[PDB]
């Protein structure tokens, strides 16, 4: 009865990533040309784009059971694909800050022997153990063509929160050793730039990206729902919206 | 199974 | 010096004797030009799809 | 299509293709543009380092690079300093021997050839590795010809010390709206063997910056 | 510039064996090669192509699956690889060098060929003269017809006229009509309409004496047809 | 002593010039054509957009088929395209990669290029091996070659930074006639359609007429307040049209010896690189270095059409001999053909 507020916040904040990944893949589609590290910033949006198109359809679904409450309900299917989609955003992103460091510490190396595929290659397995990890999970708890367990989906929702940990661990590590190799020894760089960034790109994963999924995947088990998992949601479509922002419209000026 | 949303 | 001047001034003798139309004929001729051969531009008139290698 | 438009089509596409790997070679080596006066001394620096432009190419840690010098093109050189607009670094060679020289002093025909190219439109964000060349004349030679000669308003002491940090001070202050390029100054000597280091950890610079340009966080 | 051929002999039946040819003078890694077959006594025939850069391989029906085209471009060398040799193989086997890109000249070039001995939807090119008397000095028209229309809609017919003289190679003159080949004598035209075509010889010599060959080149399988010979 | 004489006969005759040619001006070109119906408004549209090199285009020339044309980028290549099919046919690598020229023969068995290297090279594109291989080397000039221009298969006109011109012999490789009258650098050349005489504009804002086969400067045109980028003959080979960096256009009569046209306008600051003319003479299509290019009415001087489309600055833009289509490259990497 209250809780409309969220469903409109989770759909105003959506409109507006739907906009901006559809404009970030049309882009680079064929717009204009992608050096090694565009297909990164694909790999986002293409992610960024099912997650958010599957919140606005499960916005829209009950939108229409509430002003037509004769009214048909989504298949749990669908919900394993957005958790890949999800896996994959938070994937690219640490990679993303990954390679902003290598290109700081073996500059030579990134510049002269990197191989021309490495990329693409980096893309396609983050994606293949991401929609691993969501079909599993999707197949032994209740959301595909079978029946649920749920010792399993425990098991396995644990194993995607330390992946979880991990990619956040692996964004810190990255950033910060950019950072002390920019405080070290730099010359040329703006710095403070470097750092505003570096540090929005740390808050914007910690505040926004991992709420939803720590929350989906350990707080349920562990610990309410309609005080933590629509604000869960709000986060996490945030974090959607403002991440082609982040990472291809602030720099093409 | 686990409480969808 | 004395070679350069005296040679810059045997190039502007030349220049000088020079015979000179009014610029009413030239522009004349210029737009008698551009009239006869209008027909004969596609970049002027737009041709149809059919007469266009570019389409 | 054709069986000939068809063939045509797949030579086009190889074409495409060493393209590709011709380019992918060509954004991999580092450009160097060699300025400078004739006895300010470039032919010592490229022998350290190794009519129309002369073209170096040369090796050092797993970089290619290759020097352009453009002395023997004694034309308005405002029609083809843009061709450059692309380029790695400069390299600007002053021989601080030439203080007490003249053509007009030497000296500041370099300082005015420094002024040009320094704040020139094409170089806005090009690093400069300015070389202070013949070190060893120039401390011969201040003993007995003092630095008034080319800088009335020295007023200091007449050792190699001072006057050559005079010297680097004069060059860089040249440098108008200082905050956006770098210039990197080294004082080199015939015998001397230290200088493509210099230009490599000038190099690694321009590239840490580069690809930090091509990560999108400048 | 020349392709040499090696290779061939008597084989059994039912054997294999690899034909090759050996580049010298041009820029082999961008030139297309064909494989080309005549009978003993009768006309051509088209058997397989390779195109630069080893990208499309087409293959004749009759010896489709039978045989393997491949090429060594550091090397030089085309080879063509032959399986359970019939006795409907045996012919001389052309190389031909031919290059595509818009106003190229296809099928300029042409080995000497290897004699094979085996012992004991396709447009139908007709030409329907045989053996015209000819004397030194008189104008000679040679007709062909095209079971189809040979004008693409780019503008381009893919009409090719080539000579073979007795004991030599044959040699492009025409590839696409009245399209004079480089190093061909001006008296030789060509002119045609659809289906419809013939090769002029205005004033002959006694070189220009031999069997011409029409070929298309509209699609594969390149039919050629049966030559009109010259006969002085 | 004689030197200053000399000096007061030189302004003298400067000043009998001046006032001969001012006194056969009764009209304008703007008074006499008031009375035509002007264009309307061009709108050409990009048919084709040639990719494929990777650095900055300096120069292009369409083949006299109006189907072919040739390229010259910095990333050391000379593409040769079929702007129909948008496929290319050859790709030549250059012995130096600074190329600011190139020329297409009205053969077209033939191209030329040449830049910083002050040599003019000369590619056979039709021989026995299938690759295009250099045929000759021209090295006379002791600055950067401009332009280059074929008078024939054997005939070349090149203008270099050393404030010369040379007619050349391609076979024997020097060059026949030296035309030295210039003061800067020559930047620009254009051929008449008679082949009998050229014009060239250099950096000392001065074009001028050069007799081919005597070898001498007939007349001399000082209109310009800046460097001469650009130069284009008039279809008829009576007018030519030039191009400066003070952002204007200007059109000079040969028989009249002054300026009919000036094609101005004041939100145009930027430098002209490039003139053309259309196959009736009607339209003057200009780059400019606010990356775009702007189409002119020569008759009236008022902007008939903007072509629009670029990201960098338009070096180079020539139209077919037939008028179908012109062809702008600009340092974006991109050909674009309009229509």
């Amino acid at each position: 009865k209250e809780t409309l507020i969220p469903v409109f916040l989770i759909l105003f904040i959506a409109l507006v990533g739907l906009v901006g990944n559809g404009f970030v893949l049309w882009l680079l589609g064929f717009r204009m040309r992608r050096n090694a590290f565009s297909v990164y910033v694909l790999s986002l949006a293409g992610a960024d784009f099912l997650f958010l198109c599957f919140q606005i359809i499960n916005c829209l679904v009950y939108l229409s059971n509430f002003f037509c409450s004769i009214s048909i309900n989504f298949p749990s299917f669908f919900t394993t694909v957005m958790t890949c989609a999800y896996l994959a955003g938070l994937s690219m992103l640490s990679t993303v800050s990954t390679e902003r460091c290598l290109s700081v510490l073996w500059p030579i190396w990134y510049r002269c022997r990197r191989p021309r595929h490495l990329s693409a290659v980096v893309c396609v397995l983050l994606w293949a153990l991401s929609l691993l990890l969501s079909i599993l999970e999707g197949k032994f708890c209740g959301f595909l063509f079978s029946d649920g367990d749920s010792g399993w989906c425990q098991t396995f929702d644990f194993i995607t929160a330390a992946w979880l940990i991990f990619l956040f661990m692996v964004l810190c590590g990255s950033s910060l050793a950019l950072l002390v190799r920019i405080l070290c020894g730099s010359r040329g760089l703006p710095l403070t730039r470097l750092y505003l960034t570096i540090l929005l790109t740390v808050l914007v994963f910690l505040l926004c990206g991992l709420p939803f999924g720590i929350q989906w995947f350990l707080i349920l088990w562990i610990w309410l729902f309609c005080h933590i998992h629509p604000v869960s949601v709000v986060l996490s479509s945030l974090n959607s919206s403002a991440n082609p922002i982040i990472y291809f419209f602030v720099g093409s000026f | 199974c686990k409480n969808f949303f | 010096s004395i070679a350069q001047a005296r040679k810059l001034v045997e190039q502007l003798k030349m220049e000088a004797n020079i015979d000179r139309i009014k610029v009413s004929k030239a522009a004349a001729d210029l737009m008698a030009y551009c009239e006869a051969h209008a027909k004969e531009d596609p970049l002027l008139t737009p041709v149809p799809a059919s007469e266009n290698p570019f389409r | 299509l054709s069986a000939e438009d068809k063939a045509a089509v797949e030579r086009s596409k190889m074409i495409d293709r060493n393209l590709r790997e011709d380019g992918e070679k060509a954004a991999r080596e580092v450009k160097l543009l060699l300025l400078g006066a004739g006895e300010s001394g470039k032919n010592t620096i490229v022998k350290q380092m190794k009519t129309g432009i002369v073209e170096t190419h040369f090796t050092f840690k797993d970089l290619h690079f290759k020097m352009f010098d453009v002395g023997a093109q004694r034309s308005e050189r405002k029609k083809w300093i843009h061709c450059f607009e692309g380029v790695t670094a400069i390299i600007f060679c002053v021989a601080l021997s030439d203080y007490d020289l003249v053509l007009m002093n030497r000296m500041h025909a370099s300082m005015k050839l420094f002024d040009s190219i320094c704040n020139n439109k094409w170089f806005t964000d090009t690093s400069i590795i300015l070389f202070l060349n013949k070190k060893d004349l120039f401390e011969e030679k201040i003993k007995k010809s003092p630095l008034t000669i080319c800088y009335p308003e020295y007023a200091g002491s007449n050792t190699y010390e001072e006057a050559a940090a005079y010297i680097q001070c004069q060059f860089e202050d040249l440098n108008k709206r200082k905050d956006t390029k770098e210039i990197y100054t080294h004082f080199t000597c015939s015998t001397d063997t230290k200088n493509v280091q210099f230009v490599f950890d000038a190099v690694t610079d321009v590239i840490i910056k580069n690809n930090l340009k091509d990560c999108g966080l400048f | 510039v020349q392709l040499v051929e090696s290779g061939g002999g008597l084989v059994q039946p039912g054997g294999s064996r690899k034909l090759s040819c050996s580049a010298s003078g041009f820029a082999f890694s961008s030139f297309g090669m064909h494989w080309v077959r005549q009978a003993p006594e009768k006309g051509l025939e088209w058997v397989a192509y390779i195109s630069s850069g080893s990208g499309t391989i087409y293959y004749a029906d009759t010896v489709k699956g039978r045989f393997t085209i491949s090429r060594d471009d550091p090397k030089n060398t085309l080879f063509l690889q032959m399986t359970s040799l019939r006795s409907e193989d045996t012919a001389m086997y052309y190389c031909v060098r031919s290059i595509y890109y818009y106003g190229s000249s296809p099928f300029d070039f042409w080995g000497q060929g290897t004699t094979l001995t085996v012992s004991s939807s396709d447009i139908v090119m007709t030409q329907a003269t045989s053996s015209v008397p000819v004397t030194p000095g008189e104008s000679v028209s040679i007709s062909c017809r095209s079971s189809k229309s040979l004008l693409h809609s780019n503008g381009n017919t893919y009409l090719y006229w080539f000579l073979q003289r007795p004991g030599q190679s044959p040699q492009l003159l025409i590839y696409r009509m009245s399209n004079l080949a480089s190093g061909v004598p001006d008296r030789f035209s060509g002119s045609g309409s659809g289906t419809a075509f013939t090769l002029t010889i205005s004033r002959l010599e006694a070189e220009d004496v031999g069997v011409y060959y029409c070929m298309q080149h509209l699609e594969y399988p390149l039919t050629f047809g049966a030559g009109t010979k010259l006969e002085l | 002593s004689e030197l200053d004489q000399l000096r007061q006969e030189a302004e003298q005759l400067k000043n009998q010039i001046r006032d001969a040619r001012k006194a056969c001006a009764d009209a304008t070109l703007s008074q006499i054509t008031n009375n035509i119906d002007p264009v309307g408004r061009i709108q050409m549209r990009t048919r084709r957009t040639l990719r494929g090199h990777l650095a900055k285009i300096y120069a292009m020339h369409w083949g006299t088929d109006s189907r072919l044309l040739v390229s010259a980028s910095q990333d050391g290549k000379l593409i040769i395209w079929d702007s129909y099919t948008t496929n290319k046919v050859h790709a030549i690598p250059l012995r130096s990669s600074w190329v600011m020229t190139c020329a297409y023969a009205p053969s077209g068995n033939y191209v030329a290029c040449g830049g910083l290297d002050n040599i003019c090279s000369i590619y056979n594109l039709k021989t026995r091996e299938g690759n295009v291989r250099v045929s000759r080397e021209l090295a006379g000039h002791t600055g950067y070659l401009s332009c280059c221009r074929f008078l024939d298969d054997n005939q070349i006109v090149t203008s270099s930074g050393d404030t010369t011109c040379a007619l050349w012999d391609i076979e024997t490789g020097q060059q026949t006639t030296t035309f030295t009258g210039h003061t800067g650098d020559v930047m620009s050349l254009s051929l008449a359609p008679d082949t009998r005489l050229f014009v060239s504009g250099a950096c000392d804002a001065s074009a001028k007429l050069w007799d081919v086969r005597e070898g001498m400067c007939r007349q001399t045109f000082t209109g310009h307040e800046s460097d001469i980028n650009a130069i284009c003959f008039f279809p008829n080979g009576n007018a030519f049209a030039t191009g400066s960096d003070d952002a204007t256009c200007r059109l000079f009569d040969l028989r009249a010896d002054q300026e009919l046209m000036t094609y101005s306008h004041d939100n145009i600051i930027c430098g002209i690189t490039s003139v053309s003319f259309s196959k009736s003479g009607r339209l003057l299509l200009a780059g400019y270095d606010d990356f775009n290019c702007n189409v002119w009415d020569a008759l009236k001087a008022d902007r008939a059409g903007v072509l629009a489309g670029h990201d960098n600055r338009v070096s180079c833009l020539g139209v077919t001999d037939d008028g179908m289509a012109v062809a702008t490259g600009s340092w974006d990497s991109f050909l674009k053909i309009w229509n």
